[PDB]
């Protein structure tokens, strides 16, 4: 009845892609384009349904919206877990080198 | 009818119910106290109470 | 095992075209990182941003690319975000802004090439260790 | 058996605090003599 | 607290000045040998 | 005659069983109330939030210790060096969770132990003894001085001061390794030298004097008993036992004056602890051990690992895993 | 007056919210076609009230006084959002930024120490319909997240937890892990608060408002190690209202 | 029990203290 | 706590058994 909710996620999408909705925002520079300036577009706007809801962001550039689709192999969504997502932790999760 | 006065009507809190080995807390023997259970009515089939 | 010329070769350009090194460059470059770099980026990593390191496979997915000795000059003279988006010689040390990064201003475009050098050259040697951290000392 | 644990701590109290009061007594008696 | 603070000022004071007055008093003096 | 001359002569008088003496007139009631506040919180006190993070660590015997892992535990990293008597606090039950009777503790005790060597002065003047023997017991008092006081001030914490008990003490020698390579300061490898050194010549000092004793007793009897106090003469034969030793080794290695030898006793332990006393008061300046770190490599560039990058890994393990919840960025600067 | 850092630095004022001259009780025009935000939201606790446990007899649970020993460390103060004007009439805040929480340790009789993450994250407060104008009658009663007290990388002290963390007593090597789950096991609890605000003085020259606050929320689980307390919180407010 | 007996021993240390000092055999000089 | 259970006669009789067999040599020393 017990179990810990980060090891299970490890076992979804979450274990193999970018977590639009859980990830740290760290992981986005995995990925040329990304980081820092729609890093922190999409975990701004974070909360989304399917993935192609981040081409929606309001204010994309044509080159952005164009980086977005070069990289939407690399994302999933997944429920947001509120143990990842309180604290902040999406922007800074502890883990430094 | 408040459970402390109901508590004291209960021959485990007699202190001539003891022993001059059996030691330490009366909590030692019957446990700590909980609650009153509720006062117990018996009835026969005919439907007399009995004591 | 030892310093060789196949070791010292690192990409000159994008192009794929490359440049070979000596002796004496890639040590005036480790002496060059040490007296302006080291400072924040000890051993491949940043102090005051782990997240950037500066291991040859982070370069190359740089915008623009610098794993390259001209991208990196090319960033020591004017850096960018990771994403090239922004300009940041206001806050990061480059020959834009010597001014304010006083290390900067007797630096010739041959010792900022050395500096590049050695940057490329030492995951060859040192592999994970360079740009790993604590975990790899 | 299950058994109240203080009574070996008990039953070896009882006896050597005891019988080491008489003892220290007789062995400081025999040197006087 | 209040009344806490003030007797421990006035303790430590007390002590303090047995030990200045004290040291006041000639203490070269005080030794089995001479008495300048 | 005059009743504050009367106390002067009685403070100083030389026939009391202890000797008070103006040093002592202070000395008696701080040592006294470090005492009886130690003793009350190591059976009786409740957790102490240590580094300030609200996670407090159980010291006392009634909260679950033992004679080796209780501890009177440092005051909180929150209170930082700021002053916290009991009269700073709203309640004694505010005191006691942020640390309060370790600040007690260590001033009412630093104050009183300078003062046992002051005393230590006082009584020697008023026999007509030599003055030098508080100057051997600063060492030590320099060293209490060292782990409770100037450590904290580098660090800025009294949190960071060494725990007062068995266990709290190693957790302050493990986190020092870490953060200064102490094993690696020459200041430490002195005060290593003085103690063992101490206790080597201890032995020998012993050995040598008990090897030499005169017959004066029988085989029934504890040799002991041919020892007279306050007998004119010498008991053992430093000649003999120079001879003795001056063979096992050479003749020049071997003391033959007393006094240079006692001498020798003194300096010894007292110097080496100096330094390592010294050690502690100037690394609580982070000015640390040797470092020499990757400082073997062969031609190419790899690193060739020596002993001291194995020390290195062993400092790493201690430093990731100390204070496990309180830092939160990536350098421990304090 | 207009103090400075210097002139309050170590006296305690800096936990103090600000408050509003006796003769502070006047009205704040509202303006259905304007739109509005506080720009600093202060509250500041002055008790602490935790229920305590009726035994399994029971009767019913007070709540009993507590002892704060963290010190001046408990406001919630620098709190903006904005104001909307509803169509009922009422007002509603909705917590935007600020330093929202504060955790707090009071302690019981008997010893018991009581943390808890005094908090109003994600606050939305809302008054009564038909407000024209914010007057020295104005309620607002809101509701706001409690998180738990720690988060994910916490660890305990035999190193286990939750992002982080051994997952099972490893003292133990060869014990059932049966009896221990719910120590080994690390969960993050989300709780919701309920808070009342009530207007009891008016600047409406400033558009300043102060007043008291009641709010209950729960206190620290420890990641699900025990049951939490209910908690009950006391205290004044301040709040500064912006035409935006 | 673990209490008592760890304070009872350290009591016993400090009682043992007072005898070794005021109690002492006095020494004297031949 | 979780204790030891013979620990107490353990360090009962430690302490005692030696000590007894101190207080006797002493005694019978000052009786002589
Ligand atoms: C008048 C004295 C007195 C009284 C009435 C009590 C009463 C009590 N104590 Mg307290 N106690 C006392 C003195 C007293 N105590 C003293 C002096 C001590 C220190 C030694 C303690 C230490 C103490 C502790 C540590 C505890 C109590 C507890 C208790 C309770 C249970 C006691 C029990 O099990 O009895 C047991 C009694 C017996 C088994 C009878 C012993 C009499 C022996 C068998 C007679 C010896 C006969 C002799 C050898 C015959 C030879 C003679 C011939 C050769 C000439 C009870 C309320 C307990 C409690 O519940 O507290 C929470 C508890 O844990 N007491
Ligand atoms: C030799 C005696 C002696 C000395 C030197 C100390 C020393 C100390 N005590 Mg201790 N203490 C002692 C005896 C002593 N105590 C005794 C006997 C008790 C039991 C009553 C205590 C109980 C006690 C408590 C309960 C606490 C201390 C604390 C302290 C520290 C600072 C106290 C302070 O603010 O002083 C201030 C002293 C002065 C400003 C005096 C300066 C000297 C000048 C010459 C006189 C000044 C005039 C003065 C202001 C007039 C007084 C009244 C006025 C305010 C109206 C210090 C380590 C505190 C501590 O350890 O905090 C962590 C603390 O909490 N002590
Ligand atoms: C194999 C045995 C051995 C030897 C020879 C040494 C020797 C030494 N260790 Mg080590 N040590 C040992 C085992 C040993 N250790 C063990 C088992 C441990 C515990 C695991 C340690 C732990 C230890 C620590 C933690 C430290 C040392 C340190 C030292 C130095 C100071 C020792 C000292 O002052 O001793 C006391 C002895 C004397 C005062 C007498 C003199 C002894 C010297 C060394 C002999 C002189 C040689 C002589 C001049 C040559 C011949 C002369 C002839 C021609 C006349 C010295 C190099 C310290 C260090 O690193 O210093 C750099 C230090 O920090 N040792
Ligand atoms: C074989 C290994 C070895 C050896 C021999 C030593 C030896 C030493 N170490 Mg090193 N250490 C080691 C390994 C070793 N260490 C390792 C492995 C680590 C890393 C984990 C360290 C980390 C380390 C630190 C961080 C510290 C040491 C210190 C010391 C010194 C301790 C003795 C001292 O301070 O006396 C000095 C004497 C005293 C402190 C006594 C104070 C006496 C007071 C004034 C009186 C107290 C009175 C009392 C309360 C009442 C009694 C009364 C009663 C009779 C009723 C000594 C030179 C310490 C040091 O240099 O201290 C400055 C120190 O802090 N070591
Ligand atoms: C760990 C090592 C260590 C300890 C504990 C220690 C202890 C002592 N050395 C003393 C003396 C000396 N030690 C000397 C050389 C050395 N001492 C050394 C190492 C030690 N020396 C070393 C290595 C040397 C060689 C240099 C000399 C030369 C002297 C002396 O002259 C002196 C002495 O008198 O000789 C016998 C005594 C001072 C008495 C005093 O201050 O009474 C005053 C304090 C009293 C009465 C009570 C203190 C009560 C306090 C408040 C207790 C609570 C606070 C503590 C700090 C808590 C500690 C908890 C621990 C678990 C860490 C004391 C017995
Ligand atoms: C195969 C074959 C050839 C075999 C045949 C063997 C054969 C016969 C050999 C030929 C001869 C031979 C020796 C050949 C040469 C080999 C040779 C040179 C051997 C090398 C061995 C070697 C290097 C040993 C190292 C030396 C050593 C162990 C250390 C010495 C260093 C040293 C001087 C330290 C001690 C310092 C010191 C003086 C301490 C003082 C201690 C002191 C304070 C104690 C207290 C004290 C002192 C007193 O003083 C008195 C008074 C009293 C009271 C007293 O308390
Ligand atoms: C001198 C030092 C050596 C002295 C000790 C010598 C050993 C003597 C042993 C005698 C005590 C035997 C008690 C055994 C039971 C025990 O161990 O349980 C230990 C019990 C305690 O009881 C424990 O309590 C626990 C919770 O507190 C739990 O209940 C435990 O299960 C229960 O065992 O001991 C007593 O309570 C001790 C106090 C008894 C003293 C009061 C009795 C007075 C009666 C009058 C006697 C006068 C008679 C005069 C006749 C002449
Ligand atoms: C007579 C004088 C009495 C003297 C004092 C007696 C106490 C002495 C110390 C006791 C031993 C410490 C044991 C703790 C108590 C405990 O419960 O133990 C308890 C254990 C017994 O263990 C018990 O076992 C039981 C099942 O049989 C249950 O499982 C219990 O849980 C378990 O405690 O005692 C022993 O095992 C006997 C000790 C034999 C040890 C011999 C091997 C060690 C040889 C070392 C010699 C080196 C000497 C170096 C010194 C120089
Ligand atoms: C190239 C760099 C620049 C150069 C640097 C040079 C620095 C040299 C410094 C010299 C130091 C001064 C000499 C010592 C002082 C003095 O002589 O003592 C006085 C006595 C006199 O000796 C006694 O002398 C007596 C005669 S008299 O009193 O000296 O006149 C005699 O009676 C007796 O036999 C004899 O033993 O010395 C001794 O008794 C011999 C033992 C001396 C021990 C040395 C001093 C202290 C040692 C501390 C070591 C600490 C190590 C810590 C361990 C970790
Ligand atoms: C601290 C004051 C620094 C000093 C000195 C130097 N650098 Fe740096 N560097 C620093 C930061 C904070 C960052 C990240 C900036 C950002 O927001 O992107 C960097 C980044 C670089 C990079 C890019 C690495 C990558 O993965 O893209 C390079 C190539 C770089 N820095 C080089 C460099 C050199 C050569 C320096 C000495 C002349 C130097 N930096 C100094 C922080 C600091
Ligand atoms: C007069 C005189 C003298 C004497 C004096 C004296 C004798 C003093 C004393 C003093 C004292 C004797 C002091 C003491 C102190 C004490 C203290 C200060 C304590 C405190 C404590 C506390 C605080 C506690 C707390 C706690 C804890 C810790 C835990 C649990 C709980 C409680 C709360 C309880 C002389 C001779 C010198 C000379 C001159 C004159
Ligand atoms: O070592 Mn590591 O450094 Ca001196 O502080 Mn920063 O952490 Mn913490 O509280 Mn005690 O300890
Ligand atoms: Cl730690
Ligand atoms: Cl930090």
């Amino acid at each position: 009845e017990l179990v810990n909710v980060v090891d299970e996620k490890l076992g979804t999408a979450y274990g193999e892609k970018i977590d639009l909705n859980n990830t740290n925002i760290a992981a986005f520079i995995q990925y040329r384009g990304l980081y820092p300036t729609l890093a922190k577009l999409i975990v701004k706007n974070a909360p989304y349904e399917s993935v192609e809801d981040v081409l929606n962001i309001p204010g994309l550039t044509e080159r952005q919206k164009q980086i977005l689709r070069e990289n939407l192999e690399h994302f999933t969504v997944t429920e947001v877990e509120t143990a990842l997502v309180e604290g902040g932790d999406r922007y800074n999760n502890g883990l430094y080198k | 009818i408040p459970e402390k006065l109901a508590f004291y009507d209960y021959i485990g809190n007699n202190p001539a119910k003891g022993g001059l080995f059996r030691t330490g807390p009366m909590n030692k023997g019957d446990g700590i106290a909980q609650a009153w259970k509720g006062h117990a009515v018996f009835r026969n089939k005919e439907g007399e109470e009995l004591f | 095992a030892e310093l060789t010329p196949e070791v010292l070769t690192v990409p000159l350009n994008s192009e794929g075209k490359t440049i070979t090194l000596t002796e004496k460059q890639y040590l005036e470059g480790k002496r060059l990182f040490q007296y302006a770099c080291a400072s924040c980026h000890v051993g491949g990593i940043t102090k005051t941003n782990p997240s950037l390191d500066l291991r040859t496979e982070t370069l190359a997915l740089a915008t623009p690319p610098r794993d390259n000795i001209e991208g990196l000059v090319d960033y020591m003279k004017n850096p960018t975000t990771y994403d090239g988006e922004q300009e940041i010689a206001e806050v990061h040390p480059s020959l834009r802004s010597a001014d304010i990064f006083p290390k900067m201003r007797n630096l010739t475009e041959k010792d900022l090439v050395a500096i590049a050098g050695h940057i490329l050259v030492e995951p060859k040697i040192l592999g994970d260790k360079w740009g790993g951290g604590k975990v790899y000392y | 058996m299950e058994v109240n644990q203080l009574g070996l701590i008990a039953t070896a109290l009882f006896v050597l605090v005891p019988s080491v009061f008489l003892i220290i007594l007789y062995v400081q008696t025999e040197s006087q003599q | 607290m209040e009344t806490l603070k003030i007797t421990v000022y006035i303790v430590v004071t007390f002590f303090v000045l047995l030990f200045v007055f004290g040291f006041l008093s000639g203490d070269p003096a005080r030794n089995p040998k001479r008495k300048d | 005659a005059n009743l504050w001359e009367r106390f002067c002569n009685w403070v100083t008088s030389t026939d009391n069983r202890l000797y008070v003496g103006w040093f002592g007139v202070i000395m008696i009631p701080t040592l006294l109330a470090a005492t009886i506040c130690f003793v009350i919180a190591f059976i009786a006190a409740p957790p102490v939030d240590i580094d300030g993070i609200r996670e407090p660590v159980s010291g006392s015997l009634l909260y679950g210790n033992n004679i080796i892992t209780g501890a009177v535990v440092p005051s909180s990293n929150a209170i930082g060096l700021h002053f916290y008597p009991i009269w700073e606090a709203a309640s004694l039950d505010e005191w006691l969770y942020n640390g309060g009777p370790y600040q007690l503790i260590i001033f009412h005790f630093l104050l009183g132990a300078s003062c046992y060597m002051g005393r230590q002065w006082e009584l020697s003047y008023r026999l007509g003894m030599r003055p030098w023997i508080c100057v051997a017991y600063s060492a030590p008092l320099a060293s209490a001085f060292a782990v409770f006081l100037i450590y904290p001030i580098g660090q800025g914490s009294f949190s960071d001061g060494m725990p007062l008990g068995i266990s709290g003490t190693f957790n302050f020698m493990i986190v020092f390794q870490a953060e200064h390579n102490i094993l690696m300061h020459p200041f430490h490898q002195l005060g290593v030298a003085g103690v063992f050194g101490g206790a080597l010549f201890c032995a020998m000092h012993g050995s040598l004097v008990t090897s030499s004793l005169i017959r004066e007793t029988t085989e029934t009897e504890s040799a002991n008993y041919g020892y007279k106090f306050g007998q004119e003469e010498e008991t053992y034969n430093i000649v003999a036992a120079h001879g003795y030793f001056g063979r096992l080794i050479f003749q020049y290695a071997s003391f033959n004056n007393s006094r240079s030898l006692h001498f020798f006793l003194a300096a010894w332990p007292v110097v080496g602890v100096w330094f390592t006393a010294l050690g502690i008061s100037t690394m609580a300046f982070n000015l640390n051990g040797f470092n020499f770190n990757h400082s073997v490599i062969d031609a190419k560039g790899n690193v060739i690992n020596t002993w001291a990058d194995i020390i290195n890994r062993a400092n790493l393990g201690m430093e990731v895993m100390h204070e496990r919840n309180a830092h939160n960025f990536p350098l421990d600067l304090a | 007056q207009t103090l400075t850092y210097d002139d309050i630095v170590g006296t305690g004022l800096a936990n103090k919210c600000p408050t509003l001259d006796d003769t502070a009780r006047g009205a704040y025009p509202i303006d259905s076609s304007q739109t509005y935000r506080i720009a600093r939201l202060c509250l500041q606790p002055t008790t602490f009230l935790v229920k305590e446990e009726p035994k399994n007899k029971r009767q019913e649970a007070e709540f009993v006084p507590t002892k704060l020993v963290t010190r001046e460390t408990t406001s919630l103060d620098q709190i903006q959002g904005e104001l909307k004007v509803n169509s009922d009439g009422s007002l509603t805040f909705v917590e935007e930024d600020g330093i929202d929480f504060q955790p707090v340790t009071v302690q019981m009789a008997g010893g018991e120490r009581i943390p808890l993450l005094f908090t109003v994250k994600n606050l939305v407060a809302s008054t009564q319909p038909n407000v024209t104008s914010i007057t020295t009658s104005t309620d607002f009663k809101g509701e706001f997240n409690v998180p738990s007290y720690r988060t994910a990388n916490f660890l305990d002290p035999k190193g286990r937890g939750l992002a982080s963390g051994y997952d099972s007593a490893i003292a133990l090597p060869q014990a059932k892990e049966e009896e221990l789950a719910r120590a080994n096991v690390k969960r993050f609890s989300l709780t919701k608060g309920q808070i009342s605000l009530n207007v009891a003085k008016v600047d409406g020259r400033t558009g300043e408002i102060a007043g008291t606050f009641e709010s209950e929320q729960l206190s620290d689980d420890d990641m699900g190690a025990h049951e939490p307390h209910e908690v009950k919180i006391q205290g004044v407010f301040y709040a500064s209202i912006e035409p935006a | 029990m673990e209490t008592i007996t760890y304070v009872f021993i350290f009591a016993c240390i400090i009682a043992l203290f007072f005898f070794a000092i005021f109690f002492r055999e006095p020494p004297r000089i031949t």
